[PDB]
């Protein structure tokens, strides 16, 4: 299908923008409402998006309301304004993905013949990236339900144009990886991606609390998926492959020992520049 | 760089106010061996047309390179003798005429170790010059002196070869190049500021 | 059954296993990775047959368990590996 | 001749084959680049020692 | 480091005295450069490492040193003999530089550099022939002094009692280990330093 | 033709023959076997090539699934004397073919290349990829089942 | 660069009475722009200052949202391409080193500005040569730390 989905800071926000200004009620509700974007060559960018209205009661959850004609209607105001977005998906807040939201995207299913929802929260406090774009896969099995039809994940990510990316950056003026070199490798990458890989091993861990009380009796798939995740472990380091990791990690010490000791030539010389600087400005003054 | 650049006027001497051209071939020839390695000599000194010519009016020198190069290792030592007291009275020479034998020597061992693995050392002692302690007593020194890749097996009296990768060196230098640099760095720094 | 650092099945522990002569059992390791059922390679030297993927199968109530425990020394190997990071790069961080 | 990469075992007379990888460069770049700058620290003495 | 350098505590008397070497007056204090030199030699040989050949040419060096640099002839060569023969005939300045009492030690380390050189060549040698080329004196003691160089680490491979010959281990493929990138540490944390 | 796609067919010479030495006199048409095979020359020498082939098919598919096979068990399984085996061994490693080094002194010749410094780390780069890769879907399938039918 | 504006009535101007009767010294903060003040700046609009809502809800959504990514942290980047990367920047230095020497003995001469300006027209090897040692030393520093991470957090 679709190998990844951005999604520019514009939807981002008026996504937060229409939980505030419905979200008087308090206690919880989710919002939902209609994306907008194009794609090319299999990506797909989401650019605009407007709400629709819905409803949904709480209990026995086979019960929504969503204006057609609102999806109808305003969507004749955004293509006046702009022509190349066309209705791609939709978005909730929904940051559970409620069991209701899969004959959900059957009705925007005829606006869009494969489109895409993306959840995003509202209310984030946490590492991950707020924004997950599920996609509608068919496939019918005798495990699970006559009835089998469940949403395949695609890759999101945040995207800028150059426009909002003026924009952006204008808004936040509060922190920036100043200096991006090591500093922010070492913070933007290898411990943020710690942090992340704690908490998804920490998830399938919570998941496996099944083994004393059972809440679903053995998913099956998701058991072959985590032998998988064994077999794939790195061999143990103790064979040919320390050595090949020693002759590799000391190869790159020698560019590292270069590369430094040419820092200390140009920086001793830039002292030799700075200092005799200053020794024949005092000796002419006195 | 003296072979390469005197083997680039080898063909172009007209500087005859010192060594002329006799003599500047033998010093083509004296330091083309110790320079280049065998490929090279193919098609330099061997098959070059310019200095074969002159080496017909030389007889000594000429049975010195053709001697390494056709592996008659006997007549490469008396003909490496003479060169050798002849480099001593040489001016331009006589300071490093002490390096010049010594390295040829160990230039002629490796030739002879390279082909084969497991060679006796009885076996040079007649096809390297007399002598069976001398080989050993040579050999022995130079596999120290960190060259001359083979290591001796005395009771049996057998020499096996290794084959040391081109990364143990490279990188033994590395690090006594870069210690002679660092050491300059930091003289430097010492210099200025009192 | 074998734990992953061993998986070296010789080639008479496998005929042995399965009823058939040592000089037969090359017959059998092939039609198992041709059918794509198991991956590795045949070492026929000192007569050891690799094994580098099993396929998954099913895991009542038990191996399960003993699934979660791998988990929990991993996750909490994960742990300590990353407040070493945080700890000696206070300076760089932020 | 550096036309092969092996030797002649005597004791049974078998040609052995070696692969001999390459020198892998990235170290004479490195040991050069030392050298180079083996000078420019030599630049640099004459350049403070006889002038500051 | 004269202090550490009596105490056995080498390692640091190495690095306390080429400290001083650099931080020292370079135009004047001629006559204390001679004598943190000497002690420096000294110290170095001790520990095993071959003392820098420039500074026993320099032209204020050259006269003072040479009692010591026939010293370093003897040392870096693993016989013994020559050590003795060297002691006999320059004793006396050692005593009067009041530096003879870190001399007579070395004894120990010309045995351990000619026994890690001889090691280092041969591959298989009589335990007979180790005296001989030590100047052991004896083959009987070869044993424990050759036995004991094990233990230290000076040199890897065991020996057959039973037959009495030293065996070497072939120690190859360097690189591989850690040891590389220990020395790049070094180099790099205090070249990152400057 | 299905024995050439399926199972990896470690073909025997024999069986194929015996099982198939209708194509060479007759059949329910046999029209091409007496142009293709039953010649004298012309389809003689197409018999040989295809021993060729079936004995390179056997050569080839053994090379994906073995690391090291003795001189002498490569024979029966290829159906050639020792010294054939080397002879067509050779031909098709001088050609760049198949990769295989024979150390003849001791009849065992292994289809393993060098493993480089560079290709046995990169071979754990891309391990840690996939495994990094099947975390993040195992925990996406478990919020399709564990947070879904839970909730109810 | 927004700038709102507003509009002054012609009265005013007929009767000369300034408009906007300043009480604080808040909108005289941004001096208007001369090009804006060749057209009818105080003379037929007004400006009116603007200034912007910003909550950490906004703010964290969309700062801690923009560049990031999931899991390239523990990606050893082409172990086979990197150390090429590297010959191919450290053979540069081979001759961008020689030509810092040919850089240093012509420098320190007389009127320095005459030998700013010399520099001008060919590449300084004082500013290239560190410009690549930057990057030699973080993709090295940043591609051999992830090897020890990965070795312990994967078995």
């Amino acid at each position: 299908a679709v190998q990844k989905v951005v999604v520019h800071p514009l939807v981002l926000l008026s996504v937060v923008d229409h939980f505030n200004r419905i979200g008087k009620v308090g206690n919880q509700k989710r919002v939902v409402g209609v994306l907008l974007g194009s794609w090319q060559k299999k990506v797909l960018d989401v650019s605009n998006s407007f709400a629709v209205p819905f409803d949904e009661d709480d209990k026995d959850d086979s019960v929504w309301f969503l204006d057609h004609d609102y999806l109808e209607n305003m969507y004749g105001m955004f293509k006046k304004v702009n022509a190349r977005e066309r209705i791609v998906g939709w978005y909730h807040t929904g940051p559970k993905l409620h069991k209701n939201d899969i004959a959900i995207n059957e009705l925007m299913k005829r606006y869009c013949p494969n489109s895409v929802l993306v959840i995003i929260d509202v209310k984030p406090k946490d590492l991950g990236l707020p924004t997950e774009a599920y996609i509608s896969v068919e496939e019918v099995h005798d495990d699970g339900t006559p009835t089998s039809k469940t949403f395949e994940h695609v890759t999101s990510e945040i995207g800028a144009e150059e426009a909002e990316e003026v924009g952006v950056e204008h808004l936040l003026r509060d922190i920036k990886d100043t200096t991006v070199g090591t500093l922010s490798q070492r913070i933007t990458n290898q411990v943020h991606g710690l942090k992340g890989l704690n908490s998804k091993l920490l998830d399938i861990r919570s998941y496996l609390e099944k083994v004393a009380t059972g809440k679903l009796p053995i998913n099956h798939q998701i058991i072959y998926q985590l032998q998988d995740v064994f077999n794939l472990l790195p061999d143990v380091s103790l064979q040919e492959f320390v050595k090949a990791f020693y002759l590799k990690t000391n190869d790159q010490m020698v560019v590292v020992y270069l590369a430094s000791l040419i820092r200390s030539v140009v920086a001793l010389h830039n002292l030799i520049n700075n200092k005799i600087a200053n020794r024949d400005a005092e000796k002419k003054e006195g | 760089q003296a072979a390469e650049l005197f083997l680039d006027t080898v063909s172009t001497f007209t500087s005859y106010e010192l060594m002329d051209y006799k003599t500047f071939v033998t010093y083509t020839v004296y330091v083309s061996m110790i320079a280049l390695e065998r490929p090279d000599l193919r098609e330099k000194v061997i098959k070059g047309a310019e200095i074969l010519e002159v080496l017909h009016s030389l007889p000594a020198v000429r049975q010195y390179l053709f001697s390494l190069y056709e592996c008659r290792y006997s007549v490469f030592f008396q003909s490496l003798a003479v060169v050798e007291q002849e480099m001593k009275k040489d001016w331009l020479f006589a300071p490093h005429y002490r390096y010049y034998v010594r390295e040829m020597r160990i230039h002629a061992y490796s030739q002879l170790l390279e082909s084969y693995r497991s060679l006796t050392l009885g076996y040079m002692a007649e096809a390297f010059g007399v002598g069976v302690e001398f080989i050993d007593q040579e050999l022995s020194r130079f596999i120290a002196a960190g060259r001359l890749h083979c290591k001796i097996d005395k009771v049996n009296e057998i020499v096996e070869t290794n084959r040391p990768d081109s990364k143990n060196w490279q990188y033994q230098e590395t690090i006594k190049k870069g210690d002679l640099l660092l050491n300059r760095v930091q003289k430097l720094s010492r210099v200025i500021n009192m | 059954t074998r734990p992953a650092n061993h998986r070296q099945l010789t080639f008479e522990e496998i005929a042995k296993s399965a009823k058939i002569t040592v000089n037969e059992v090359e017959l059998l390791v092939m039609k198992a990775l041709s059918v794509g059922l198991v991956k590795g390679s045949i070492d026929e030297v000192d007569k050891r047959v690799h094994m580098t993927w099993v396929q998954p199968r099913v895991l009542d109530l038990q191996q399960i368990k003993g699934m979660k425990d791998r988990l929990e020394f991993w996750c909490t190997d994960v742990k300590s590996m990353e407040m070493l990071v945080e700890h000696q790069a206070h300076d760089i961080l932020t | 001749d550096k036309k092969f990469h092996g030797i002649l075992d005597q004791g049974e007379g078998v040609l052995i084959i070696f692969d001999e990888p390459p020198v892998d460069k990235t170290y004479e770049a490195a040991l050069e680049t030392i050298q180079n700058m083996s000078k420019v620290v030599d630049s640099l003495y004459n350049k403070a020692k006889k002038l500051t | 480091g004269r202090i550490k350098a009596i105490q056995l505590e080498y390692s640091e008397a190495r690095r306390t005295m080429t400290n001083a070497l650099r931080k020292a007056p370079q135009h004047t204090a001629v006559g204390f450069k001679q004598t943190v030199h000497k002690l420096l030699i000294v110290v170095e040989l001790l520990l095993g490492e071959i003392p820098d050949r420039l500074q026993f040419r320099q032209p204020s060096l050259k006269r003072s040193l040479m009692p010591y640099f026939l010293l370093t002839q003897a040392v870096r060569t693993g016989n013994l003999a020559k050590f003795n023969q060297v002691l006999d005939q320059f004793g006396e300045k050692f005593q009067a530089d009041g530096t003879y009492t870190l001399i007579i030690r070395l004894r120990h380390n010309v045995i351990k550099t000619g026994v890690r050189m001889i090691s280092l060549s041969y591959s298989r040698i009589s335990l007979a022939d180790i005296a001989q080329k030590l100047q052991l004196d004896s083959p009987e003691d070869a044993e424990f002094i050759v036995a004991k160089a094990i233990r230290d680490g000076v040199i890897e491979a065991s020996i057959n009692h039973e037959k009495g010959y030293v065996q070497s281990k072939e120690m190859i493929d360097i690189y591989s280990t850690r040891e590389p990138q220990l020395a790049f540490h070094q180099r790099i944390s205090f070249c990152l330093d400057i | 033709l299905l024995k050439l796609f399926t199972t990896m067919e470690l073909m025997r010479w024999s069986t194929l023959v015996e099982d198939y030495g209708m194509e060479l006199r007759k059949g329910s048409l046999e029209s091409p076997a007496t142009d293709v095979f039953g010649s004298t020359e012309e389809g003689e020498k197409r018999w040989k090539d295809l021993k060729n082939r079936v004995v390179e098919h056997n050569i080839r598919i053994m090379a994906k699934y073995y690391t090291r096979i003795t001189m002498k068990r490569m024979a029966q399984l290829l159906d050639l004397s020792v010294d054939e085996s080397e002879a067509f061994l050779s031909n098709l490693v001088v050609n760049k073919t198949i990769f295989a080094k024979v150390d003849r002194l001791a009849g065992i010749i292994n289809f393993q290349r060098p493993k480089d410094p560079n290709n046995l780390l990169n071979d754990w780069s891309q391990k840690l990829n996939s495994l990094m890769s099947l975390v993040n879907k195992t925990t996406h399938l478990i919020a399709k089942e564990e947070m879904i039918h839970n909730l109810q | 660069v927004i700038d709102a504006f507003r509009l002054i009535n012609a009265n005013m101007m007929v009767l000369g009475h300034e408009p906007r009767q300043t009480t604080s010294n808040l909108g005289h903060l941004n001096k208007p722009s001369i090009q804006a003040l060749i057209h009818g700046l105080n003379r037929h609009y007004y400006s009116i200052t603007i200034n912007y809502r910003k909550n950490e809800l906004e703010q964290k959504m969309l700062l801690n949202l923009h560049k990031k990514s999931w899991m390239e942290g523990l990606t050893l980047q082409d172990y086979s391409e990197h150390c090429k990367h590297n010959e191919s920047v450290v053979k540069e230095m081979l001759e961008l080193a020689k030509n810092y020497n040919k850089a240093v003995e012509e420098e320190d001469k007389m009127t320095p500005e005459q030998l700013a300006i010399k520099n001008v027209g060919k590449q300084d090897p004082k500013r290239h040569l560190e410009e690549h040692v930057d990057v030699l030393m973080t993709s090295n520093i940043v591609q051999c730390l992830a090897a020890m991470l990965d070795t312990v957090v994967f078995k």
